[PDB]
């Protein structure tokens, strides 16, 4: 399927991978 | 899903989408970070470098935060109003805190809604960091006059610092204004960061999530948690070290000494997290101008109450610049709780048994009786993987939010954590 | 730290003359750098902040300037008053260090 | 009409200890820093560090880091400097200068404690 993980600072979504 | 099966769409179809993304999503503010580089080096003069730093500022927020970069906005004109009311008071770390800590309180009492608090903690986080760190500066002494309108405002909206970079100093964002030249040591520095940065991205959403069954032929309630625990390491060092890249690329992050320019800016130590010495080497090293942050301004400020609520206040004041949100104050607390009985209970051993067993490497003028052996390297081994215990057990709440899901990851997983470190505070009491 | 080399470390001059005195640093302040005037064993006293905003009861003919790293004060129409020592001094950042020192003399 | 009111002379053998006092009066005591200048015979003046009377927290020269040592008593509004093992090259003038509230420039002095040592 499809999950999508979020980096950001301590814990946050400013920048997201998803991937297949 | 053979491991085969999952290692022959490995390559492609993991580690090409997501390095991809990462380029996609931080290319411009890359290229904005070179471009405000070299244009501070043309000598213009100094309001224009910090014009140019502030419009900057503004481009990426939008670029990263659509259109709710107005709250960013409106922290940054509400500090600025604040440090010139107080200008020349000398309560100006106080009253800079206690506005910063009721606009945080009143953003979570729903002023905005969660899921773009929870993409602007980050900026919301330095800018309230260096508000506050430019306050007590000018209390204590160290920075002479409060800056001009212009300054701090490029201060606060610094292009490299100002979505993922760390803190930094008034006095290193304003040598980062006069700028330095572009050597060959800063564009290695800038590149080998971007390297190591797109590494761990990589790392933390391929492999770290997918070792124990795959690439480790060993395997579950505590494997997911040391792969939760290092999924999530290895992403903060890629916002670590992509923080550092650009805080290198836009002329910041050196320290000049006997005129010799080494651009040593570190956020984050790899090594000394994942293969741990003791707890508070890991809270050290897991952000380091974060920990310079609250250790320098929080702990010296609140020490005069005892070591124990200075230390406490201090995790108070590291889940407050998160926005109070659970899952962030708890593990905090947790790790408040686990570096002090640890610690001590690394100084009572050290002690009694006269041995190098203390928390930190000891310097080569201790009395210690045992500065090797095999005593000393088994209780450190011991120590280290009841670090990585307690490490994996905290990270196994980011799973690849509600008090009821910690609760539930935590119970689960048997708080064997909180178990063990009440123990070890009972062992300290009952040995001293 | 910065170091602050001030010339002339002394002048000799007359009532009514113009005199300047110019306070160069060894790095970069930014213009943070303050005027002092100490007369013969009184206490200095604080003439111009920030190398141009005088201070409050001081007369309009001293005039401060300059900026980077090298500054200079200026001094129009001298009065019998205005003779002493002057010591500029950086308020850049902790440690503040202060100049050799300009002895204006009459002549 | 701000007035920092300083001790008086003083004349102590080498090695002793000495504290000044400068005995604020005219504004809030615990609002501005208290930097503390000293000044050789005839020489440049030298900042040698400053105590911020809300909370107490010093900020040394490096030159004068455990020669000096800055204490306040809000209750009658008094700042205190302590010189340790005082040496032949301490025969000068110590001024208490308050911070020019947001720069810190020092807008008001004392007078001067002439601090000479001999036998
Ligand atoms: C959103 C951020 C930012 C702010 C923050 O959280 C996240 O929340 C803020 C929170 O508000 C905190 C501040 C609140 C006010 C606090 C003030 C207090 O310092 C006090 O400590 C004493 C210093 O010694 C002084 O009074 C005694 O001083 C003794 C001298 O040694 C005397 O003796 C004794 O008599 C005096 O009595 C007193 O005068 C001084 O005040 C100390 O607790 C630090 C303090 C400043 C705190 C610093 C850290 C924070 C700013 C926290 C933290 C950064
Ligand atoms: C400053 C705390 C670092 C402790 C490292 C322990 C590992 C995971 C704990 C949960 C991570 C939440 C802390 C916020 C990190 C930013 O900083
Ligand atoms: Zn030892």
């Amino acid at each position: 399927h499809l999950k999508c993980k979020c980096h950001g600072l301590a814990g946050s979504c400013e920048v997201k991978t998803c991937w297949w | 899903f053979s491991r085969q099966e999952f290692f022959q769409q490995l390559l492609q179809g993991c580690l090409l989408p997501t390095a991809q993304q990462g380029l996609d999503q931080i290319w411009l503010l890359l290229a904005i970070c070179l471009a405000c580089r070299l244009l501070w080096r043309l000598g213009l003069p100094s309001y224009l470098k910090h014009a140019s730093t502030v419009a900057g500022g503004f481009f990426s927020l939008y670029h990263f935060f659509q259109l709710h970069m107005v709250w960013v906005v409106l922290l940054s004109l509400l500090c600025y109003l604040v440090l010139f009311l107080c200008r020349h008071s000398s309560h100006r770390g106080v009253f800079l805190s206690v506005t910063i800590l009721i606009y945080l309180l009143m953003g979570e009492m729903h002023m905005v809604d969660t899921v773009t608090w929870h993409k602007m903690r980050g900026a919301q986080m330095i800018v309230a960091m260096k508000a506050v760190s430019l306050g007590f500066d000018l209390d204590r002494g160290e920075v002479g006059t409060v800056p001009s309108p212009v300054e701090f405002m490029g201060y606060l909206y610094f292009v490299g610092t100002i979505v993922f970079g760390p803190w930094i100093s008034f006095h290193s964002y304003l040598q980062a204004v006069q700028g330095r030249p572009l050597s060959c040591r800063w564009l290695q520095k800038v590149a080998r960061s971007l390297a190591l940065a797109l590494l761990c991205l990589v790392l933390s959403t391929c492999v770290g999530p997918y070792l124990f069954p795959y690439f480790i032929p060993l395997n579950a309630r505590w494997l997911r948690a040391y792969e939760s625990a290092v999924s999530f390491h290895f992403s903060n060092y890629f916002v670590g070290f992509l923080s550092e890249a650009t805080a290198t690329l836009a002329g910041a992050g050196f320290t000049e000494e006997k005129d010799h320019l080494e651009w040593d800016l570190t956020v984050s130590k790899p090594l000394n997290v994942e293969l741990p010495r003791s707890m508070v080497e890991v809270v050290t090293s897991w952000n380091l101008p974060m920990s310079y942050w609250l250790n320098n301004y929080v702990f010296k400020n609140a020490l005069r109450l005892g070591t124990f609520s200075a230390v406490l206040v201090t995790y108070a004041a590291s889940a407050l610049l998160h926005g109070f949100s659970f899952h962030l104050a708890a593990v905090l607390l947790s790790l408040a709780f686990i570096t002090y009985v640890e610690h001590v209970l690394r100084k009572r051993l050290a002690r009694i048994l006269s041995a190098c067993v203390l928390s930190k490497r000891c310097p080569p003028d201790c009395s210690h009786q045992h500065r090797l052996g095999l005593g000393v390297r088994a209780l450190n081994l011991l120590f280290g993987a009841l670090a990585i215990f307690h490490l994996a057990y905290l990270g196994s709440l980011f799973d690849v939010y509600g008090m009821a899901y910690t609760v539930h990851k935590w119970s689960e997983l048997s708080w064997a954590s909180h178990w063990v470190t009440f123990g070890c505070w009972i062992f300290y009491r009952l040995i001293g | 730290d910065i170091h602050m080399t001030q010339s002339p470390a002394s002048l000799s001059a007359f009532v009514g003359e113009t005199v300047t005195i110019t306070c160069r640093t060894s790095e970069n302040i930014f213009s943070y750098l303050a005027w002092y005037q100490q007369k013969q064993g009184k206490s200095p006293q604080l003439l111009v902040y920030n190398a141009k905003t005088l201070t409050s009861g001081v007369p309009s003919r001293f005039s401060g300037s300059g900026s980077g790293t090298q500054f200079s004060l200026k001094i129009n129409s001298l009065q019998p008053e205005d003779f002493g020592s002057y010591y500029c001094q950086h308020h850049y950042g902790s440690p503040y260090t202060f100049g050799g020192g300009t002895k204006l003399e009459i002549k | 009409e701000i007035q920092l009111q300083q001790s008086g002379a003083e004349l102590v053998k080498p090695g002793a200890s000495v504290k000044m006092s400068c005995k604020v009066s005219g504004y809030s005591f615990t609002g501005y820093n208290m930097n503390w200048v000293k000044q050789s015979h005839g020489k440049s003046l030298e900042w040698i560090g400053n105590i911020n009377p809300y909370y107490v927290s010093t900020n040394y020269n490096q030159k004068f880091t455990g020669k000096a040592t800055f204490t306040v008593d809000r209750s009658s509004s008094t700042a205190y400097m302590q010189l340790d093992s005082l040496t032949s090259e301490d025969s000068a003038v110590y001024y208490c200068a308050r911070s020019y509230g947001s720069s810190h420039t020092f807008a008001y002095w004392g007078q001067g404690t002439l601090v000479t040592v001999s036998s």
